[PDB]
C-alpha cells in the first residue's frame, strides 16, 4: 500500500548524466586525445581521484591491507625511525591505540555507506539510496544498576551556583573563593559541554 | 455566537492594530511555522578534546 | 565506486576546513576545534545546497 | 541446506568486491569481514503467483497436521519466521533449469 | 561544629541526624563537586592545592552516620547528582510552614548584639 | 506537564490520540514504556466487538421476545435495538477506557522517566 | 616527572586518574536523551568574564559587611534576577537548531547582565 | 529426587500441542529419554567392565514399583551404614529453618531469608 | 562502464560544490549556520556552472 | 617505512602510473600560471611564441629532473625491500 | 516561545506588502 | 573486454579533461561567481588541453 | 562505639564489663565507653540470631 | 605499508621541490639547479621528520582512559 | 594492539598531508638545507594544530555517518 507510488524512476545513472556539472561523456575525442605508456592492463582497472584520496581507496580495496600488524613489526615511519625513540614510539603506540584512528573494515564500509547515501540522497533525492525498512528504535536501559545511573530531564546547558557563605570560621573569613583578580566569589557558572554522556558516580 | 465571540476578537484586533501602529510586522510569539519554514536541527555535535588541568 | 566518492568527500571537507581555519597558523584553543566543525558543518550544507540546485533548482 | 545450483563465479573487475550499494551482498570469496561473508548462487526461473484454497478441487492444507495441498505463502512465511511477509506474498519464483 | 549534634541529641540513634548532615554534606557538595581536580584537594600539584570546602561536614555526616547507611546515601546522592537535582528546585513547604520570629523578612535586623 | 486542576480542560480525543501515536513511535521513549502502549491497543481490540457481537445476538433474542414479538413494526424494532445500542456502547466505552487507561499509565512512566514533573525525583 | 618513589608515583597516578572521569564517562551515552547545542566556549568566556565584572562590583561592599546575614541577603537578591536570566538563557538555548541560535541567545544572557545586572547589583550595594 | 524433577520431559511438553516437528523429535538420538542414570558413587577398578550400574538396590524391579501406591522415598530412607557423629560436621536441614523465641524479634521473625 | 561514469559525475558534483563553496566564502568558523545570502550566493554560483557547462557541452557536440 | 606485500606488480604499476598522471595535471597547472597563460586578458584560443617558449622551457625543466629527483628522494627515504 | 529575528519568516509583512495601497491596515 | 589498456586510457583522458576544465574556471571565474565568459573558458580549456598534451609523454608512464 | 548490625538484632554482651549493646539494623547507635582498668574481657552475642 | 605508497611520497616531495625552484623563475637547467634541488629535498626530509615528531607526540599525549604506571 | 595495513597507511597519508600544509605554510622550504628556530616553531604549531584537526575531523565524520543509522 505505500509503495503505490514512492519510486517513480530507479536508475541513479541517468539522472546523473543527464545533471551533473561535467561534459558529456559520450564525445569521441576521449579515445586518442592524449598519449601515456600504460604498460600491460590485464585486468580491468578503475581510476580514482581527487589526487591525494585516491591510494586510500585502492588500499581499502585490497584484501592485503587487513592484515593486522603489531608494533614491534610496525615500528618505522617513512622517513623516521622508531626502535630507537622510545617516546616517539609510546606516543605512536598510543596514537594507535585511539578508536577513531585503528578501525576494523566494517566500520570503514558502514561509514562509506551512509555517507555515499547522504551525498546521493542530497543530490538526487531519489528515495531508493535510502533504507528500505522503516526502524523503530527504543532504548532499553537497565535502570536497576547503582553503577550507571541516567540523568532524568537533562544537565542544563547552564546552572548559577551561590557559594555557600560562613561554612569556614578558621580564620574569620567567610569567602572560601576568590578569583584571579582578587575579587570574592559569590556565584558560580556551571556549563554541561556533553549533553549525552552519562555522569560519573 | 456574536456574543461569544465580540469581546475576543476585539481584544484580537486591538493587538494588530496595536502592533501595527508600532510598526511591527514581524510575526507574534506563539507562531508554529509549518514543516517547511522551520530550521532543521543540526544533530552532529562533537565534543571537544578530553585534556589533562594542569592544575 | 563508492568508498572512493566518500573519500574524495572527506578529504576535500578537511583540506578546505582547515585551510579556513588556520590561518593565523596560531596554536589551538578548544573554541579552535568548536570553529573547524562548524567549518565541516557549512561545508556539508554547502554541498547540500548546491547539489540540490544541480539537480532541480 | 542442500546445494541447489553451483554458486556463483567470481567477479573479475576488483571494484566489486564491496558491498553492494542496494543488495548489500560482497561477491568476495575470502572477505576481511567474516561477519560479512556470504556465498551467492545464481538461479533462473518463472514468477508465479501464489495459490488459494478450493476444496472441489482437493487443494486443502490441514496446518495444524502438516499436510499441505496448495501453495499459502502466507503460512510459508510466518512458520519460515522470514520478514517481507508481504513481498512474500505476493509471488513465488519458480526454478527453470536450461535444458535437462 | 558546622551541623550540631544538639538538634538531635534527645535520641541515642542517630538517624535523622545523620540524614540532617548527609544533607547538608550534599548541598555543598553539589556547589563543589566538579572544581575539586582543579581547585581543591585532587590538584596534580601541592601549589594550587586547598582542602575541600566541604571536608567537615562530610566527617561529620560520616560519625552520625553508619557505613551501611552512609552507602544508601551515597546511591541517593548518586542519583540527585547525575540529574543536577539541586533541593531548591523542587522546594516549597515554605509555603506551608507556620511563621516564626525567624522567618522575617529583614533577618540581618533581628538579632541584637551585646557586649 | 499537563495542567492540573479542577478547572482544567479534560483530555480531548485529539489530544489522546496524538500522545498515543507519540508513545508509540517517538525516540526518548524506552522500550519498555511504547510496550506498555502496544499491549494496551493488542487487548483493549477484543472488547468493542466483542460487545458489539453480543448486542447483536440479544437485539435478535429480543426482537422476537413475548411483548416485544406483537408490537407495531416502529416500537419492536425500537425495543428490539435498544440491547444491541446499549451493549455496543459497553463494548466501544470498555475499549477506549483501557487503552486510554495503559497509555496514560505509559505517558506517566515517560514523563517520570525525563523527570518532566516537578515534586517528582528518585 | 618520571623520577620520583613509589609513594609518589602513587599519589601522581591518583591525583590524574581522579581527572579523567570525564574521559571515562564520555563514552556511555544514551539514545533517549534530549540533545541541545552546547554552548560554545567563547561564550562560556565571555559569561565569564561578566560574572567577574559583576563580582568586581561586589568585592568591596561584602568585604566591609561584618554579618554574614547581610552578605547572604545581597546574594539572594542578585540571585534571583540572575536565575531568571538564566532560566530565559536555558530555554532559549535547549530549544537551539544551530550553533548561531546558541551564540545569539548566549549572548543576549551575557548582554542583560552587562547591562541591566550591572545597575540592580549597584542599586543594592547602595541601599547596603 | 530423580523421580520428581518434571524438567527432564519438558522437551516432550513442546509436541503436546505442536505436533508438526514431533516427528522430527522422534527421529533424534536417545540419551536420556524415560531412563535415570546414577553416577558412580564409589571408585571401582575393573577394567573389564566399561560401565557400573548405581542404581538404588530398591528401584531395581519395576514389578514390585509400578503397583505400589507410595512415593520413592523408600528407596532413599535409611539406605546406607554410613554414620558420622560430630559436632561439627552438623549439615542441618538449612541454616533458615528456626524459630525467633516465644517474642517474635524482627526482622528474625519477619523475614524468609532469615527464617 | 556505467558504474565509472556514476563515480565521474559525483565525484564532478562534489568537486564543484566544493568550488562554490570556496568561491562564495561560505566556509567560516563563528557560527555553523549559512544564511539565506550565502544560499543565495552558492545557488548563483551552481547555476552559472550549469550555464557553462551547457555551453561548453553544445560547443563540444557541435565539434 | 614498514614496508608490505599488498599489491600485485600489475596493480602496483598501475598506482605508480596513476600518481604520475596526477603529478602530470599539478604541473600542468604550475607551468600554465609560471607561464602567465591564466589570465582574464587572454582573447584567443591560441598558445601565444613568448607562451610557447616559456612552456618549453616547462618541459625541459620537468625532463631534466624527474628521473635524478626520484631516485634521490628513493635514496634518502630508504625503504627496506618487502620479505 | 519567541522565534529568534534570524529564525523569524515576516509572513505578516510578506501579507502586509501586498495589501493594496488604498487599505484600511495601511492606514493602521 | 580485452582492451583493458583503451578503457584505462579513455578513464584518464575523461579525468585529465575535467581536471582541466575545472582548473580553468576556477582560475577565470569572478566575483563569487555568476561572472564569467564562456568563450574564455573555452579557449582556457584549450590552451590547458594542449600544455598537458606536451606534458602527459614527460611525465605520464610507466618503468 | 556505633552499633549496627547488616541483617539482624545481636547483643555485643560483654559480662566482665557489665555492659550490653544492642546492634540493631538500619538503627547507628551511639554509646560512649570508658574502660577504667587493664583488662582482657570475653563476651557473647545476647540475642537470639540463628 | 606497500613500497608504491614511498613512490607516492616522492611525488609530492618533487612537486614541492619543483615550486621550490621554478615556481617564480622559470630558467633553463644546470648544475646550480641540481643543488637547489637537493637543498629542497634535505629541507623537505627534515620538515616531514619534524612534523612527524610533532603530530605523533601531540596525538600520543592525548589521554584515552586510565593512567596505570604500573 | 593490532594495528591494520590500510590503518598504518592512513597514518602515512594524515603525516603527508600535514607535513606538506606546514611546509607551505612555515616556507620551510627556504632553507640552506636546516630549518630556522622560527621555522621549526612553525612547524611545531602547525603540527599540533593538524593533530588537532585530523582527530575532530575524523570524529566528525564518524559521528555523520553514525547519525545516519541513528
Ligand atoms: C425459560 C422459559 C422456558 C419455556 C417456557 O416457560 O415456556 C412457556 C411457554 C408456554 O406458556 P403459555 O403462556 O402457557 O403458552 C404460550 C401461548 O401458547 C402463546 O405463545 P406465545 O405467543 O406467548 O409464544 C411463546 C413464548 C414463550 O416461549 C418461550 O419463551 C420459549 C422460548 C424457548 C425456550 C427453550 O414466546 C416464545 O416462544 C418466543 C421466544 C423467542 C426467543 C426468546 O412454552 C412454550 O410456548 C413452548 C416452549 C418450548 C421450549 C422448547
Ligand atoms: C507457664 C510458664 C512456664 C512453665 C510452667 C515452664 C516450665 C519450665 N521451664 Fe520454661 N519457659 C517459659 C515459661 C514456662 N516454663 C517461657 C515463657 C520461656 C521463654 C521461651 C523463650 O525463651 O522464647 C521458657 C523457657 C525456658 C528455658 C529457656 C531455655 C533457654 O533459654 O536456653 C528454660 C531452661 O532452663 C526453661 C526451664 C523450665 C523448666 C525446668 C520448667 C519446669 O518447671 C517444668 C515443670 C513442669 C510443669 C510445671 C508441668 C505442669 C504439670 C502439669 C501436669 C500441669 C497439669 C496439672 C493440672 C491440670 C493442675 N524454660
Ligand atoms: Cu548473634
Ligand atoms: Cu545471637
Ligand atoms: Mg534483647
Amino acid at each position: 500500500l505505500s509503495l503505490i507510488n514512492q519510486y517513480k524512476s530507479l536508475n541513479l545513472s541517468s539522472s546523473i548524466k543527464h545533471n551533473a556539472p561535467f561534459i558529456n561523456r559520450d564525445l569521441y575525442v576521449f579515445d586518442d586525445l592524449f598519449s601515456y605508456n600504460l604498460g600491460d592492463i590485464t585486468t580491468k582497472k578503475s581510476l580514482f581521484n581527487d589526487k591525494n584520496s585516491f591510494l586510500t581507496s585502492y588500499s581499502y580495496l585490497n584484501n592485503n591491507s587487513w592484515n593486522n600488524n603489531e608494533f614491534d613489526l610496525i615500528d618505522n615511519l617513512p622517513f623516521t625511525t622508531l626502535f630507537d625513540n622510545n617516546d616517539l614510539f609510546n606516543n605512536y603506540k598510543s596514537f594507535f591505540q585511539d578508536s577513531i584512528f585503528n578501525s576494523p573494515k566494517k566500520q570503514l564500509s558502514s561509514d562509506s555507506k551512509q555517507l555515499f547515501k547522504h551525498i546521493i540522497y542530497r543530490s538526487i533525492k531519489n528515495n531508493i539510496i535510502q533504507d528500505y525498512t522503516k526502524l523503530v528504535k527504543h532504548e532499553d536501559f537497565d535502570e536497576y544498576s547503582r553503577w550507571i545511573k541516567r540523568s532524568p530531564g537533562e544537565v542544563l546547558p547552564l546552572r548559577i551556583i551561590k557559594y555557600p557563605l560562613g561554612l569556614e570560621t578558621i580564620h574569620n573569613n567567610i569567602f572560601e573563593n576568590t578569583n584571579n583578580e582578587g575579587n570574592v566569589e559569590l556565584f558560580r557558572l556551571r556549563f554541561n559541554s556533553n549533553s549525552s554522556k552519562m555522569q560519573h558516580k | 455566537l456574536n456574543q461569544k465571540y465580540y469581546t475576543h476578537m476585539e481584544h484580537l484586533w486591538t493587538v494588530h492594530v496595536n502592533r501595527l501602529n508600532q510598526k511591527i510586522l514581524e510575526d507574534p510569539l506563539y507562531t508554529f511555522y509549518p514543516q517547511e519554514l522551520n530550521v532543521p536541527k543540526h544533530n552532529i555535535i562533537v565534543p571537544t578534546i578530553f585534556r589533562d588541568t594542569p592544575q | 565506486m563508492e568508498q572512493n566518492t566518500t573519500q574524495v568527500f572527506s578529504d576535500l571537507a578537511y583540506k578546505v576546513c582547515f585551510k579556513v581555519i588556520n590561518d593565523k597558523n596560531k596554536p589551538f584553543v578548544l573554541h579552535d576545534e568548536q570553529r573547524l566543525a562548524n567549518c565541516l558543518t557549512r561545508y556539508v550544507e554547502a554541498f547540500n545546497v548546491t547539489s540540490e540546485y544541480f539537480f532541480r533548482e | 541446506g542442500g546445494e541447489v545450483c553451483p554458486p556463483m563465479d567470481a567477479p573479475t573487475d576488483s571494484t566489486l568486491f564491496v558491498n553492494d550499494t542496494f543488495t548489500g551482498f560482497n561477491p568476495d570469496p575470502a572477505n576481511p569481514e567474516d561477519t560479512e561473508q556470504v556465498t551467492l548462487t545464481e538461479i533462473t526461473g518463472i514468477v508465479r503467483r501464489g495459490e488459494q484454497q478450493d476444496i472441489l478441487a482437493r487443494r486443502r492444507n490441514w496446518n495444524k497436521e502438516g499436510i499441505y495441498n496448495w501453495v499459502d505463502l502466507d503460512y510459508m512465511g510466518k512458520i519460515f519466521r522470514l520478514f517481507n511477509l508481504d513481498a512474500i506474498n505476493t509471488a513465488y519464483i519458480e526454478r527453470v533449469v536450461p535444458s535437462f | 561544629t558546622v551541623v550540631p549534634t544538639q538538634t538531635f541529641y534527645q535520641m541515642q540513634d542517630y538517624y535523622m541526624l545523620c540524614g540532617l548532615r548527609f544533607e547538608r554534606w550534599f548541598r555543598c557538595d553539589l556547589v563543589y563537586h566538579d572544581q575539586r581536580h582543579t581547585k581543591f584537594d585532587q590538584v596534580k600539584n601541592q601549589k594550587n592545592y586547598k582542602t575541600y570546602p566541604c571536608y567537615r561536614e562530610y566527617y561529620e555526616a560520616q560519625y552520625a552516620c553508619q557505613d551501611d547507611m552512609f552507602d544508601f546515601l551515597m546511591e541517593l546522592a548518586y542519583a540527585r547528582r547525575a540529574a543536577d537535582n539541586f533541593e531548591s528546585d523542587f522546594a516549597s513547604h515554605e509555603l506551608t510552614t507556620l511563621p516564626t520570629f525567624y522567618d522575617t523578612p529583614k533577618a540581618a535586623e533581628r538579632k541584637t548584639y551585646t557586649y | 506537564m499537563e495542567p492540573f486542576g479542577t478547572d482544567e480542560r479534560n483530555w480531548t480525543h485529539e489530544e489522546k490520540d496524538i500522545i498515543t501515536r507519540f508513545l508509540k513511535y517517538d525516540k526518548h521513549v524506552n522500550l519498555k514504556t511504547a510496550e506498555m502502549v502496544y499491549s494496551a491497543e493488542v487487548e483493549s481490540a477484543y472488547f468493542g466487538k466483542a460487545g458489539a457481537l453480543a448486542g447483536g445476538v440479544i437485539s435478535a433474542l429480543f426482537f422476537n421476545f413475548p411483548i416485544v414479538r406483537n408490537l407495531p413494526i416502529i416500537r419492536r424494532s425500537v425495543i428490539g435495538v435498544l440491547p444491541f445500542l446499549y451493549c455496543y456502547t459497553w463494548g466501544k466505552n470498555t475499549q477506549e477506557e483501557l487503552r486510554w487507561l495503559k497509555t496514560f499509565a505509559a505517558y506517566q512512566r515517560f514523563v517520570v522517566y525525563h523527570g518532566q514533573h516537578c515534586k517528582l525525583w528518585v | 616527572v618520571e623520577e620520583m618513589d613509589t609513594i609518589q608515583k602513587m599519589n601522581y597516578e591518583a591525583t590524574v586518574n581522579m581527572g579523567r572521569q570525564d574521559l571515562i564517562t564520555r563514552e556511555y551515552t544514551f539514545y533517549s536523551d534530549y540533545e541541545f547545542i552546547p554552548i560554545q566556549e567563547d561564550r562560556k568566556q565571555q559569561m565569564e568574564d561578566a560574572l567577574n565584572n559583576l563580582h568586581k562590583i561586589i568585592h568591596p561592599t561584602v568585604t566591609q559587611l561584618k554579618k554574614k546575614a547581610n552578605v547572604q541577603e545581597i546574594q539572594d537578591r542578585v540571585f534571583r534576577k540572575l536565575q531568571g536570566w538564566e532560566g530565559e538563557l536555558n530555554t532559549c538555548v535547549f530549544s537551539a537548531k544551530n550553533v548561531r541560535d546558541s551564540n545569539f541567545c548566549a549572548d543576549r544572557f551575557t548582554n542583560r547582565i552587562n547591562t541591566e545586572g550591572v545597575e540592580f547589583v549597584k542599586q543594592i550595594l547602595r541601599e547596603y | 529426587f530423580p523421580f520428581l524433577e518434571k524438567m527432564k520431559y519438558n522437551q516432550y511438553k513442546e509436541y503436546k500441542n505442536d505436533y508438526l516437528f514431533y516427528l522430527d523429535f522422534l527421529k533424534k538420538e536417545i540419551t536420556d529419554d524415560h531412563s535415570f542414570f546414577w553416577k558412580a558413587r564409589k571408585v571401582i577398578k575393573l577394567p573389564q567392565y566399561s560401565v557400573f550400574s548405581f542404581v538404588p538396590l530398591k528401584l531395581m524391579m519395576w514389578k514390585t514399583m509400578i503397583n505400589y501406591p507410595e512415593s520413592f522415598w523408600y528407596a532413599a530412607s535409611r539406605v546406607v551404614q554410613s554414620r558420622r557423629k560430630k559436632v561439627f560436621v552438623t549439615k542441618c536441614s538449612a541454616r533458615t529453618l528456626t524459630t525467633a523465641g516465644w517474642t517474635f524479634i524482627t526482622p528474625f521473625s519477619s523475614n524468609i531469608k532469615y527464617t | 562502464d556505467k558504474r565509472k561514469i556514476q563515480h565521474e559525475g559525483i565525484i564532478a558534483l562534489i568537486n564543484y560544490s566544493t568550488l562554490c563553496a570556496q568561491k562564495c566564502d561560505v566556509l567560516k568558523g563563528h557560527d555553523d549556520k549559512i544564511t539565506d545570502t550565502e544560499e543565495q550566493c552558492l545557488r548563483v554560483c551552481a547555476e552559472k556552472i550549469r550555464q557553462t557547462f551547457e555551453f561548453t557541452n553544445d560547443i563540444y557536440l557541435k565539434n | 617505512m614498514s614496508t608490505r606485500k599488498i599489491f600485485d606488480s600489475e596493480e602496483q604499476s598501475f598506482i605508480r602510473l596513476v600518481d604520475k598522471f596526477y603529478l602530470g595535471l599539478s604541473l600542468t597547472k604550475l607551468c600554465a600560471q609560471s607561464c602567465n597563460l591564466l589570465r582574464n586578458d587572454i582573447s584567443g584560443s591560441a598558445l601565444t611564441q613568448k607562451e610557447k617558449d616559456c612552456l618549453s622551457i616547462c618541459y625541459n625543466n620537468i625532463e631534466k629532473t624527474q628521473s635524478a629527483f626520484y631516485a634521490k628522494v628513493k635514496t634518502t627515504m630508504n625503504l627496506p625491500a618487502v620479505e | 516561545e519567541m522565534i529568534l529575528p534570524h529564525n523569524n519568516r515576516q509572513l505578516a509583512r510578506q501579507y502586509f506588502d501586498s495589501l493594496p495601497e488604498n487599505d484600511i491596515n495601511r492606514k493602521y | 573486454e580485452d582492451n583493458y589498456a583503451a578503457d584505462v586510457q579513455r578513464q584518464f583522458n575523461r579525468t585529465a579533461f575535467d581536471s582541466l576544465y575545472k582548473i580553468c574556471y576556477n582560475s577565470l571565474v569572478q566575483k563569487n561567481g555568476s561572472t564569467i565568459d564562456f568563450q574564455k573558458q573555452i579557449d582556457c580549456h584549450q590552451r590547458l588541453i594542449q600544455v598537458f598534451a606536451k606534458i602527459a609523454p614527460i611525465v605520464v608512464k610507466v618503468e | 562505639l556505633i552499633t549496627n548490625s547488616y541483617d539482624i538484632v545481636h547483643s555485643w554482651f560483654i559480662p566482665g564489663l557489665g555492659i550490653k549493646l544492642d546492634c540493631v539494623p538500619g538503627r547507628s547507635t551511639h554509646h560512649t565507653f570508658f574502660i577504667d582498668n587493664v583488662g582482657f574481657y570475653y563476651g557473647q552475642c545476647a540475642e537470639i540470631c540463628g | 605499508m606497500d613500497p608504491v605508497l614511498g613512490d607516492v611520497i616522492a611525488t609530492r616531495i618533487y612537486k614541492a621541490c619543483f615550486k621550490h625552484v621554478y615556481g617564480k623563475n622559470m630558467k633553463a637547467y644546470s648544475e646550480k639547479d641540481e643543488a637547489k634541488f637537493d637543498q629542497c629535498l634535505t629541507s623537505y626530509v627534515e620538515s616531514y621528520k619534524s612534523v612527524t615528531n610533532h603530530f605523533i607526540t601531540y596525538l600520543g599525549q592525548l589521554p584515552k582512559k586510565g593512567l596505570s604506571l604500573d | 594492539t593490532e594495528v591494520s595495513n590500510h590503518n598504518y597507511t592512513q597514518a602515512v597519508a594524515y603525516l603527508n598531508r600535514a607535513t606538506s600544509s606546514c611546509v607551505k605554510k612555515c616556507d620551510s622550504l627556504n632553507n640552506n638545507g636546516s630549518l630556522s628556530s622560527k621555522q621549526e616553531s612553525c612547524l611545531k604549531t602547525c603540527a599540533e594544530n593538524h593533530a588537532i584537526a585530523t582527530k575532530i575531523h575524523a570524529e566528525y565524520i564518524r559521528k555523520l555517518a553514525e547519525s545516519k543509522y541513528l
